[PDB]
């Protein structure tokens, strides 16, 4: 039997997905290594990749929404990190896990933003003081200033080996990083130990249960041809997020049209002449707009199979898109100068 | 949690300038209640109550200030969110004790820094008129 | 003892090649892993990689020639696929397989165009319905249309599990995808079953005889440090066909000259000034022309060690090349404007 | 345990390093693949990766310096090769090896130039005649000529299997490449053997002493997750020297400021507007100048976390840098024209 085949229904994606995938694993998990074919219940069609792509976007979208509180978001860095407060969510964590793994096996890049520590932990390496730099910046600056302090630590900051982790309504709970943290005072001679223990709790201890489910899920699809055979974690991020390829030539070819445009067309030729002369940031804006991201799949932008479909005669409306099909909806504007002004305000707006 | 002991218990330490306070709730000392008594500008006699709020992960995280008693100040919003750099990250330092956080804001009151005004409105009315501001403020101070 | 060392004679390359390589396998296969040194019988010289490169170009050219009948070409996509009809050709299929293997090991990229399925099957995967999208477009369009039919199959279409395979003279031979195909009609309920068998047959069962040989050969050299340790098949294509690197700076350095040009020269500097300002499509056409292909070997273009030699004084002739030596023969024209106009009509003509 | 940790003293870096890494190998050798934190004895601070880069640069600077006499440099190719005369230096070769390996695991690229044979030998392959091309250009031409000699060797040339190896003062030492070189003269029928033996010697025997030490070092880090799983040697050079990615956008983001410059600032915006419109050669010049090299780490320029710090008020001085921290010290010039003029003369001068 080719394909995994996930038959789910929008508004119950996460749920039916877990139920389904769970079972498929129970019976020959190998199947979790075949091409993913998605079916929304009650929607005729054939999954040529886009349905599968849609699936990915939706699960990814729901899971990283604060609403379900599985991940906290950091305005400063635009990254997410695990929420230690996430209660009874083993299934959910295992799910994006399985999902991240499938994304790699289906050459489908996801729009996820994790600090590098996440990928290190997936490979089994524990998190560290330096890793906090990107996951908890403010907390890293403090700790670094702790180690860098010239004055008298014990009297100047008097903190102890005990720390605290609060939630939502300001109800701190106390945690002892060492036996009787309460007493043992932090000084210039033990400040390093303290930073190590505090870094450990936070990146490893505090999010164990949820990260472990996450890793278990990732691994249910990653065994055999592991992350091993890969030196650094950046290698895993690249498999999940794509490279920063900007061929565009080649992205031009493999491009198809619908609505009556085709290779030869004033609106089309003017368009390529506009796109090509773009400035990298813009080229990346266009990708981010048309496709759900500014990066490229394995094999370069050519693999994207973008589609430019005519969407009405000249108007004052901005072009649109269906990113899960890399479809660019382009009104047949009356001027190249107007094509570029409208296309721009579109990709720059959002 | 811990450190809030020595700093706070360090109140009997002479009478500072412009600040009466205490724990509005009385229980877990992570929310302080107080009053900043300005001394010169339009906010001349019409004290303001302030609520300090530093996270359990204090001192590794900076505290946040919120005005309880409304005020006509550029660098403050109606919602009461104060914006003093000394605590707003990308400045915060673990050793700076709350003696500096207050006082620093008192200076921000006694001298608004409309550089990046949390309300362009009163900013312009402040910089291009140190009168049509002091009056329309001291009159908001006297009432609220 | 250095080099794989292979000797043959133009006019009989494939044959002489097969026999020797075959022997070499049976006696210490690991030798298929050394640096390939080619020698055409009766031609003094030292193979620095050029003779190796010519060897590759010639074997590849003769195998994909319709005359020999091993692969059919698709004008639409420009890709070759196995020909089910190829009779008595186990040897030859076993040879290119060995060749592709040798190419990877000597960092010499080949001019081969296969639909992705060929590489997936080389990694052990059965080909499936989605794969037909590149290997058999119109077939793929038909079966999609069947699966997507909204009306009622059986009553609207007259097809069964018995399908045809027609020879080059319109003589159809019946093939049953299932026990008594004749009888069992295609319905909306059994069409997915039908589509998967019509796909299995075609991508696997029907080219079985030629594919398994193709693979035995590739594996003879590949046997160890496998394609495993490689998630997708597109990694196999990259090793064989080259990446899309377009450094060119770097291609500049590492470039040598002959005929009295050297780094410092009016025509040379004029040349470089011309090439860099080229448009990616052009830059790729300059590669296609000089080197045998438009791609880059592992290490970037700089690893191509291009050579630019003087081919007479100013003239009206176009520049020429010896692709197996990445040698560019540049007439010392009298004008930068002439250089660019002649060079362009040269790389653009062919 | 995720941390490695090295404490050393400037002015004794190599020895203190060797002693410590050696001890760490003995006790659990896996620790050599972990996150490196370097500490110079008596210097407070934290290593965020820069102290680590400083350590790498300094070890690399002293080891390749002629004074210590471990590697000789070739003015013509800008490549270093092992020195057959380096006496009592096992320790030192072992250390660069280790470092080369440490570099890969902390994704810190180095400014090293080895002929491609060093990487082939690091992968278990003997150095051969084709390899002399890059490591010994002149010697290789001689050997080619000999092989290509059309006349009659022996009668036309006075050479045997006895070759010479001179010291820095013209004191030749004889070496027999085989039993009684003295006698057995070089004929047209035995020259190929002559050439292979003379290549083996030179590329392998000649440098066995110091290359042995070099490999032991590289392998202490490199063992179990081999260069195997890697076809060609250009792959190891990529891991050590970096790829040729020139993102720059991305280089912009993740850039940080000091001295009071921040994202928004007339001098900074003018600066990026200058950088982006640079010509790749310049873009590379800027990298070479700010960081120790003109290439990029796994992950692209973005992982460089470059910092631009105010270095005084307007002046006529040229900007400078601390490559080990990827720091660009930029004086706050009074004008875009001037920023560009001083930046250019800086990155172009050295």
């Amino acid at each position: 039997n080719p394909y995994l085949r996930l038959k789910v229904r929008r508004d119950h994606i996460i749920d039916d997905a877990l139920v389904r995938l769970e079972m498929i694993a129970m019976e020959n998990p190998a199947d979790l290594k075949k091409q993913l074919y998605v079916e929304f219940e009650g929607e005729q069609g054939v999954d040529e990749g886009g349905v599968s792509k849609e699936f990915f976007q939706l699960v990814v979208e729901e899971i990283f929404n604060p609403d379900i509180g599985m991940f906290t978001y950091d305005e400063s860095t635009k990254l997410f990190w695990f929420n230690p407060s996430s209660f009874e969510t083993e299934g959910q964590f295992t799910l994006i896990g399985i999902v991240l793994g499938l994304a790699i096996y289906n050459n489908c890049i996801l729009d996820v933003h994790f600090p590098m520590v996440v990928y290190r932990k997936l490979m089994g390496k524990k998190g560290t003081f330096r890793d906090l730099g990107d996951s908890h910046p403010v907390l890293y600056q403090s700790l670094k200033d702790l180690l860098e302090y010239e004055g008298n630590v014990e009297d100047d900051m008097m903190i102890t080996f005990q720390i605290s982790q609060t939630d939502l309504f300001g109800n701190p709970m106390m945690y002892d990083l060492k036996e009787n943290g309460d007493k043992i005072p932090i000084t210039n001679e033990n400040r390093k130990e303290f930073v190590n223990l505090y870094s450990d709790y936070i990146l490893n201890k505090s999010v164990e249960k949820q990260f472990k489910a996450f890793r278990r899920g990732f691994h249910m699809v990653t065994n055999e041809s592991p992350l091993k055979y890969l030196f650094r974690p950046e290698e895993i991020e690249l498999l999940i997020c794509g490279s920063r390829n900007l061929d565009f030539q080649a992205l031009e070819e493999t491009t198809e049209y619908d609505g009556g445009y085709t290779r030869d067309s004033v609106l089309i030729r003017e368009f390529w002449e506009i796109v090509h002369s773009f400035t990298d940031e813009q080229k990346r804006l266009f990708l981010q707009f048309t496709t759900g991201t500014d990066r490229a799949p394995v094999g370069g932008l050519g693999k994207l199979k973008m589609i430019i479909a005519k969407n009405g005669p000249d108007t004052e409306r901005l072009p649109t898109s269906h990113t899960c099909f890399n479809v660019l909806l382009l009104p047949e504007y009356s001027s190249k100068e107007k094509l570029k002004e409208r296309l721009l305000k579109a990709i720059t707006y959002a | 949690s811990r450190r809030l002991m020595k700093e706070l218990e360090e109140i009997r330490k002479c009478g500072m300038k412009n600040f009466r306070n205490i724990q509005v709730d009385e229980a877990n000392l992570l929310t302080w209640q107080g009053l900043i008594v300005p001394d010169n500008p339009p906010y001349d006699k019409g004290a303001f109550r302030i609520e300090i709020n530093f996270p359990a992960e204090y001192p590794f995280k900076p505290p946040k200030i919120t005005f309880k008693t409304k005020i006509y100040h550029p660098n403050i919003d109606e919602k009461g969110q104060v914006c003093l750099p000394v605590i707003s990250a990308e400045n915060w330092k673990p050793a700076t004790k709350t003696d500096q956080v207050i006082q620093s804001l008192i200076a921000l009151v006694n001298d608004p820094q409309p550089e990046h005004p949390l309300r362009a409105d009163l900013a312009e009315e402040y910089s291009k008129d140190r009168k049509k501001f002091c009056k329309n403020a001291e009159e908001f101070t006297k009432k609220y």
